[PDB]
């Protein structure tokens, strides 16, 4: 016999886990976290500051 | 006046009838005429409360300005308003 | 807001259920707590880390009640909404369902509050609920409820004059304007320190918790362990630092020394405990002190580290309480000298006891390890002496932990057999969550 | 003066009340902070939040730069 | 498990009976006297409110300290035949 | 043959101090570094104003 | 507002102090006259006069307590003893006088020692009150069992510290505190200026510490 | 477990001679584990023979004033004079009894009858007038026929 | 012209008609007087001026008239209400004294008459004690009033003599240590009369204070007396009657504290909340709601007692009355002990409610359940409402 | 040996079964009176406090002494952190008006 | 895989920056309204209703 609580427990917790996986693997990188938003914007600044440093040498 | 005052009054009347049946050992849903009358009473009473807030606020702005405490018109709208907040 | 009101009314329908159909009673009571978990999941899917530091803003007119979401509040809501269904799974009375529903509602409302008066009103609305919960007639202790209620009321009464004084000073009670006005930081700061040092267990005024969390049943025990202490940390983060920084600064030596002595004495006191439940009670004190010092450090990433540690404790410690509750209910006693040979008697349960003991002891492959690493990073950047003090006494907690575990688990087999399907299911969310957050918490 | 600061506060409220942007541009991620002559910048909350978000962006950009330079150093 | 009540039952009951074989008078007189005292001398504290807080708190601590509880009040004078 | 009694007060105090000294040496090292540094500054101040 | 990176108010402070905030059109207080005896009571240049003028208030509490205990003892007197009116009077009056004199001595000691320390240290702080409280507790606590001779000085010293904190320290810390009109350091917020301070019929216990707090009277 | 005799009420039967304030002896049957005053109510004593308990969370408990002879003094369960329950008992002495106090004055609510109590004899102790609330008071006169056992409830309110 | 004084003539005519009507109704062998009760309510409605306080007191009394069934007591309550209403209009100490003494005599008579059972003797004793102390207080008031009349030569209520007028005003509210008469009254008198006392004279005296009273002194030491004594006594008294008595003493001390720092809006709202609670208290038939009164008195957040104490604390801080604010906080804490005790005594208990036998089946369900709906009040309350 | 179930499930309470029914209380221990007294005493150890010589000596030398040690250590760490960031003296609680919260707009 | 980017596109379509900014502005505006109103109301004198001088601006009629 299946216990009374088993289907509801499974449904709720599996739904939360599915939502978690979909958040971590389908939300846009910028939407998921800020750290993705800043990488392309900082890469160019680092690029153009590297030559500034080299000329300072 | 508040937007949902009458709904709050009806909910209060609902609980009122519930606890009236509680106080007599009856099921919560018995005697629905009491529920309806209480809903009407709560709706009208809290509408009166909402209107009384506006009355008191107009009294406040009038008294404050009459004493000599003149206000820039921008904040007078905080008191001279029958806002349906 | 509309959805929240719908859940509020839907949860109240429990009392309207006639007691004849017990099956549907359990189903409804469980589902009412199930729904907010999915709602918070939907919120997290709706949040934007590239957006503002606050999102999903809503205000209920001139009635205070300012609700907004940061990462800390959302994570705390997620952890609480995970915890509550397990607590529901451990109750058998409608009164318990109603009390825990109201407690969950109050916790959720306070978790995203943005009005200091609103936090004051909403937080301590559950004090009578805790009083009725802890001092139950057949098994509870009235003294524990008396203690905790008096401590909380004392804190709130100390805070209230400060709250109304700053309200009059700035003309409002919203944080985003309280944070922008000049104010007499000192008095409000003392009020906030008093309340959040009572709520979070901090020496000397912390003594209610060891009696309270032990006298309460399993569900209330897990609630008190994993929720109400974190109300203190989110309290700091949301209110005290944004509002009164100068008081926070001038009190930093006092806060640091109080946290350090709290941690030291609690760690040393734990070894002399003779009951598993009391041992678990003292365990949380060190974690809360570490969280408080991490918050007050503000060095590099203090808020995030504190949130990580709060989540880690609210994940692991309820598992300790679950094991304690299972052992007591299927043993009718909590006294250590009646526990022996548990591994041969309760293989999977004893394995879980081991795993969650290691979780309490900050070991790798667990969120607590990264949490304490980040907290000690924040502490170290402020100064290295405090970080050393935290680092040096790591052995002293694991001492009592391993001693109690080995004493009760190994040896002569005597007592209950292993756990049941319901008990393993109750254990399951904490294990999965801890593994997930100790392997790849971020991405 | 008091009247000068009153006028400046009113102008700031006007400017922030009528402010918008498009083309996938996320507000609270502005390219520039607004220069000011205001002591205790919290005197203007809008400017305070603008500068807060700019500072957050700069800090996370520093973190990303640190990661990139760490990768190059490892290489 | 139950802890034991300390001491002897006989001795403790006798202590329970210490200074209680006496008729209770009417509470009217104490009430009238309190009201009379308030009506007659409370004006003495009129100048008090301006006084420095330190002295007022000292007076408050003294007044609290010297108080005697009306309930369970007993004297050796209740059961002696002469002064 | 055990009486279950707390340790000797003086011995307990002495061993507690011994433990504290052995296991909190960085505190003393940092404090003595600061003391030496301020002594250097004091000598510099004394000699530089004459 | 809320990010895990840092806390913005921790780095947003003023560079220059502000001037005085204009509160009302008329910027002077209105208050009732203080009796000069209490004005002499605040005088602290002479310890002897300070204690002398401070004593009667302190001894009044002892008088009240003595009257309480004496009347309670009376309401239990036997009929045989109550007819010795002279003896009744002498006993009750002895109780009352003992209590009142003890209270007076305690208060005189407190005031004398407090003003003594105030003159000795050439400045004013809470330490003088701490010394006075400790001495008063010791004098009160001498000759009793021994959880007391430490506790009573602690009680008196803590009471003195609380008295300082409440009566003097906090109002001085909030001498500029205002609940009306423009907010200090935030007069850019457009709050109108009242012509006059809010007139309030506050009791003698509620007195304005500053001319700009409110107006007291009717 | 063997031929052990069937359980009958005789084996737990306790008898106490109780004499009223009018000097009339009365035979009363008592049971082990129950209070004396409960049986006293069960006998038909007038409501004037009883009074509310003056303690906290016990004001629903009735009691009667009796005198315990010298022998049975040690069978009275001990109560701490320093305890809050002891304070309630001392309030009961202070108010109800006044100058009716005797060194044998005791309260039946603390008498748990047993084997030794068989054959014990006590009498009723006089009390002063009292009032608790609107529905339960004592005029000071023992002129009544209403049985305390006839009250449907004990309303502390 | 008397054309502007019609309503007082109406009061007199209605009283005469009521006297004759009551006389006639008694010759018929009638045994109930609900018709008389409704007629009295109507006459109260008509004689009421258009002030908010006047209507509040009128309606409060109107609900209270359902709790009595004797014609003479109805008449006494009508005359006491007349005295109270005209006390809200008393511009001089003569009418003030007359109204106070009429109310006192009415209270004494009402307490004396309605006794039944063996409780009668103690009710008589308490009533006589209150009469004697009221007589001496009245004599004090007359003496000092005559002294003021001599010094001023006018009807102005000013000068040093007003201190004793303030004292007499204190005595009517049971201001500790002039509180014990209230405790004695709580000890014996039936619940209906105590229900009357807690609401009406206090309301009228607060209104008259707010309208026509000023003094050049403080009452803070008396506030300390009331707060501390009420808190400690309500903690220490096992009797429910005296427990609520000392609770009332603490609440009136809180009201006095609100008074001393002005800001009568919080005073008004807290008085209204407390009167609502008292109305809910003395007509209780089920004990489950009894703990709601405690949580509405212990200042627990979600209900009105908390906010009523809260704005009071707000206004106390508005003047930085640190001393009395801290004292009020500590006494509020001490309240919680016996309030939780009340909760234990009448919440964690088996549910039982006796059924009516002589008809009148739970004759006060409506007012009870209506007063219960106070959890919905804070919605309208949190805004600047009462001001 | 009892039958608390039917051949098709259907848990039977077995109220009138002669055999002792297996239940939740089945594996309860038999309490040891000495153990119960010990655990009550340790849960109610609060009645054993007294201001003796040893207790006072221990409380002052350890509790308050190490409280003072940690307080002074915190003060030292705070001041050293201030000195290691180029800041002047800062105003701790009760330290006379001085610099608090160094501005983000100033280079120290 | 396609499901993941489908969800991403659904999110990006549904979300709006300007709506959130307007919500933020509404929050600040309402909060400032309430704070201004409360601060104005705080200028609360309190004298007895017989105080003619303190209420010389009140249009009150007496029937005495």
């Amino acid at each position: 016999k299946t216990l009374w609580w088993e289907p509801y427990w499974y449904a709720g917790f599996g739904g939360m886990g599915v939502g978690v996986y979909l958040i971590y693997h389908a939300k846009p990188l910028e939407a998921l976290d800020i750290k993705y938003w800043a990488a392309p914007r900082a890469a160019k600044e680092l690029e153009t500051e590297m030559r500034m440093l080299d000329k300072l040498n | 006046g508040w937007a949902y005052s009458g709904e709050w009054g009806m909910l209060a009347g609902f609980c009122f009838g519930t606890l009236k049946n509680v106080q007599e050992g009856k099921a919560w849903f018995r005697r629905p005429y009491i529920h309806g009358a209480g809903m009407i009473a709560g709706y009208y009473l809290f509408k009166a409360a909402a209107d009384w807030e506006d009355e008191a606020l107009k009294r406040i702005i009038t008294r404050y300005e009459r004493k000599g405490y003149a206000i820039p018109e921008d904040r007078k709208e905080l008191f001279a308003a029958n806002q349906y907040k | 807001m509309f959805i929240s009101v719908l859940l509020i009314l839907f949860a109240l329908c429990v009392t309207l259920i006639p007691e004849a159909h017990y099956h549907m009673v359990r189903v409804w009571s469980f589902v009412a707590t199930i729904i907010p978990m999915w709602v918070v999941t939907w919120m997290w899917w709706n949040f934007d880390a590239s957006g503002h530091g606050l999102q999903m803003l809503v205000i209920l007119g001139r009635s205070h009640l300012a609700f907004g979401i940061d990462g800390v509040a959302l994570s705390l809501m997620l952890l609480t909404t995970v915890l509550f269904p397990i607590c529901m799974m451990l109750l058998r009375t409608v009164a318990g369902f109603m009390t825990f529903i109201l407690l969950e509602v109050l916790v959720l409302s306070a978790l995203c509050v943005l009005d200091l008066l609103g936090f004051y009103i909403l937080f301590e609305a559950s004090l009578i609920l805790l009083f009725l919960l802890i001092g139950r007639a057949p098994y509870g202790s009235l003294e524990a409820a008396y203690k905790i209620v008096l401590y909380t009321m004392a804190g709130s009464l100390v805070l209230l004059p400060t709250l109304f004084m700053i309200y009059s000073e700035c003309g409002t009670t919203n944080v985003l304007y309280m944070t922008c006005a000049y104010n007499h930081q000192t008095v409000l700061g003392w009020g906030l320190l008093a309340v959040l040092a009572v709520k979070i267990p901090l020496m000397p005024v912390h003594l209610w918790l060891p009696e309270a969390h032990v006298a309460a049943p399993t569900a209330g025990s897990v609630l008190l362990a994993g929720v109400l202490l974190k109300l203190g940390g989110i309290g700091f983060l949301r209110f005290m630092l944004p509002v009164v920084p100068e008081f926070c600064v001038s009190v930093f030596p006092l806060v640091s020394t109080l946290c350090l002595v709290s941690f030291l004495f609690s760690t040393l006191s734990t070894l002399r405990q003779i009951d598993l439940k009391k041992i678990v009670a003292y365990s949380s004190i060190a974690h809360m002190s570490m969280v408080t010092l991490a918050i007050f450090s503000q060095s590099e990433f203090s808020a995030y580290s504190s949130s990580f540690l709060m989540i880690a404790h609210g994940l692991i410690s309820p598992a300790l309480f679950l094991i304690v509750g299972i052992l007591y209910d299927r043993a009718h006693t909590k006294f250590i000298l009646y526990f022996s040979g548990l591994g041969a008697s309760m293989p999977i349960g004893s394995t879980l006891f081991f795993l969650f003991t290691l979780g309490n002891l900050a070991f790798p492959l667990f969120p607590n390890f990264i949490a304490e690493v980040l907290c000690m990073v924040s502490i170290f950047a402020v100064h290295e002496l405090l970080a050393y003090v935290f680092c040096v006494c790591q052995v002293l907690g694991a001492a009592y932990g391993f001693w109690a575990f080995n004493r009760v688990v190994h040896g002569l087999p005597r007592g209950p057999a292993d756990v049941t399907r319901t008990e393993f299911h109750t254990v399951l969310p904490l294990l999965i969550g801890a593994v997930w957050l100790g392997i790849k918490p971020m991405a | 003066s008091v009247e000068e600061r009153q006028s400046f506060h009113d102008k700031v409220n006007d400017v922030f009340k009528n402010l918008t942007g498009e083309a996938g541009k996320r507000w609270a991620r502005p390219d520039e902070p607004i220069l000011h002559t205001l002591n205790d910048e919290k005197e203007e909350p809008h400017i305070f939040f603008h500068n807060t978000n700019y500072r957050t962006s700069r800090k996370y950009i520093n973190v990303e730069k640190t990661k990139i330079l760490r990768e190059q150093a490892l290489e | 498990y139950k802890p034991e009540v300390p001491g002897n039952t006989v001795d403790n009951w006798t202590e329970l009976r210490a200074s209680w074989n006496k008729e209770r008078a009417s509470s009217l007189g104490t009430n009238y006297y309190l009201n009379v005292a308030v009506m007659g001398f409370a004006y003495w504290l009129n100048e008090a409110y301006y006084f420095p807080p330190r002295t007022l708190y000292v007076g408050a601590l003294v007044f609290f300290a010297l108080y005697v509880r009306k309930a369970y009040f007993s004297t050796p004078y209740a059961f002696k035949h002469e002064y | 043959n055990y009486n279950f009694e707390p340790m000797g007060m003086g011995s307990l105090f002495i061993r507690t101090m011994v433990m504290v000294g052995v296991f909190f040496f960085p505190v003393f090292i940092m404090i003595n570094d600061d003391y030496k540094y301020t002594s250097f500054l004091d000598k510099v101040a004394a000699a530089k104003a004459a | 507002v809320f990010s895990g990176a840092f806390n913005t108010p921790s780095s947003t402070t003023a560079r220059e102090p502000y001037a005085k905030t204009k509160s009302s059109e008329a910027e002077y207080g209105v208050d009732t006259p203080v009796p000069a005896s209490a004005l002499k009571a605040a005088d602290k240049h002479d310890a002897l006069a300070y204690a002398v003028a401070n004593a009667p208030l302190i001894g009044l509490a002892g008088l009240a307590a003595g009257a309480q205990e004496a009347y309670m003892t009376f309401e239990r007197l036997p009929p045989t003893l109550s007819r010795q009116h002279f003896k009744q009077a002498q006993l009750l009056l002895g109780i009352i006088g003992k209590k009142t004199a003890y209270a007076t001595l305690l208060g005189a000691v407190f005031s004398f020692t407090d003003a003594t320390v105030e003159n000795m240290r050439g400045k004013h702080d809470m330490t003088s009150g701490m010394v006075a409280g400790a001495v008063t507790g010791f004098l009160f606590g001498m000759g009793r069992p021994m959880p007391q001779p430490v506790a009573w000085p602690l009680a008196f010293a803590g009471a003195a510290v609380a008295a300082d904190f409440i009566g003097e320290l906090m109002p001085k810390y909030m001498k500029d505190y205002r609940i009306y009109g423009p907010v200090v350091h935030r007069e850019n917020w457009g709050d109108p200026v009242p012509p006059r301070p809010p007139i309030l019929d506050t009791g003698a216990a509620v007195r304005p510490s500053d001319p700009g707090q409110f107006w007291r009277g009717y | 477990h063997g031929p052990a005799q069937t359980p009958t009420v005789f084996d737990k039967l306790v008898e106490v001679t109780v004499v009223d304030m009018n000097g009339i002896r009365h035979r009363v049957r008592g049971l082990q584990g129950q209070s004396l005053a409960q049986a006293l109510v069960e006998y038909g004593f007038p409501d004037t023979y009883f009074f509310p308990n003056m303690g906290f969370y016990t004001q629903h408990i009735v009691d009667a004033h009796v005198f315990v002879p010298k022998e049975f003094w040690g069978k009275v369960q001990n109560v701490d004079p320093e305890s809050d329950d002891g304070l309630a008992v001392k309030r009961m002495f202070r108010d109800i009894v006044q100058d009716y106090q005797r060194d044998t004055s005791f309260f039946a609510s603390y008498i748990t009858l047993g084997a030794e109590h068989n054959g014990m004899t006590v009498g009723i102790g006089p009390i002063k007038p009292w009032i608790l609330h609107s529905e339960w008071a004592f005029a000071g006169v023992h002129d009544s026929r209403n049985k305390q056992f006839d009250k449907p409830t004990v309303e502390i309110w | 012209x008397x054309x502007x004084x019609m309503i007082e003539l109406d009061l007199c005519f209605g009283l005469l008609l009521l006297i004759l009507f009551g006389l006639l109704s008694l010759r018929n062998g009638h045994v109930s007087l609900a018709h008389i009760r409704f007629i009295c309510q109507c006459w109260l409605v008509m004689i009421t001026p258009l002030e908010v306080q006047d209507f509040a007191l009128c309606i409060l009394t109107v609900v209270l008239l359902q709790s009595f069934h004797s014609f003479e007591a109805l008449l006494f309550l009508l005359l006491a209400y007349i005295g109270q209403l005209y006390m809200m209009h008393s511009c001089n100490l003569v009418s003030f004294y007359v109204c106070l003494e009429a109310q006192t005599l009415c209270v004494v008579v009402l307490c004396g008459l309605l006794a039944r059972g063996a409780s009668t003797s103690f009710s008589v004793e308490a009533a006589l004690k209150f009469l004697l102390l009221s007589a001496m207080v009245s004599g004090m008031a007359l003496f000092w009033f005559s002294a003021m009349y001599q010094r001023t030569g006018s009807l102005d209520m000013v000068g040093q003599e007003t201190f004793w007028i303030l004292l007499v005003m204190l005595f009517k509210l049971g201001v500790a240590p002039m509180h014990m008469w209230s405790v004695d009254l709580y000890g014996s008198i039936p619940k209906s009369l105590l229900l009357y006392l807690s609401t009406a004279p206090k309301l009228s005296l607060f209104t008259f204070w707010a309208s026509s009273w000023h003094h050049d002194f403080s009452v803070g030491v008396f506030i300390l007396f009331s707060m501390f004594i009420g808190s400690i006594g309500a903690y220490g008294q096992p009797a429910l009657r005296s427990l609520f008595a000392y609770s009332t003493i603490n609440e009136i001390g809180l009201l006095l504290l609100a008074v001393e720092t002005a800001g009568f809006h919080t005073l008004y709202q807290h008085l209204g909340i407390y009167i609502i609670t008292q109305l809910l208290l003395w007509n209780l038939t089920d004990k489950r709601l009894f703990a709601l009164c405690a949580v509405s008195l212990a200042g627990l957040p979600p209900f009105a007692g908390f906010f009523g104490k809260a704005w009071i604390f707000w206004h106390a801080m508005s003047v930085q009355a640190f001393s009395l604010l801290a004292a009020a906080l500590f006494c509020t804490l001490l309240s919680l002990v016996y309030y939780l005790r009340v909760i234990r005594l009448f919440w964690t208990a088996p549910v039982h409610t006796a059924a009516s036998f002589t008809g009148a089946p739970n004759q006060t369900t409506l007012t009870s359940a209506c007063a219960v709906a106070l959890a919905f009040a804070p919605v309208m309350l949190v805004k600047p409402f009462v001001i | 040996e009892a039958k608390q179930f039917t051949p098709d499930g259907k848990y039977m309470p077995g109220i009138f079964s002669k055999a002792k029914p297996l239940d939740r209380s089945t594996q309860w221990v038999h309490k040891n009176p000495y153990i119960e007294a010990w655990y009550y005493r340790r849960d109610h150890f609060e009645n054993e406090f007294v201001w003796n010589y040893r207790t006072t000596i221990e409380a002052l030398w350890f509790l308050g002494g190490f409280t003072a040690a940690a307080y002074a250590l915190s003060v030292f760490a705070f001041r050293q952190a201030d000195r290691r960031s180029g800041y002047p003296k800062r105003q701790i609680l009760g330290d006379e008006p001085a610099m608090v919260l160094p501005d983000e707009r100033q280079f120290y | 895989a396609y499901i993941l980017d489908f969800l991403s596109y659904m999110w990006e379509k549904n979300n709006d920056d300007s709506a959130s900014y307007k919500e933020w502005q509404d929050f600040l505006d309402v909060a400032e309204k309430d704070r201004r109103r409360d601060r104005i109301i705080a200028w609360r004198e309190r004298t007895m209703y017989d105080d003619y001088a303190a209420n010389a601006e009140e249009p009150i009629i007496y029937k005495r």
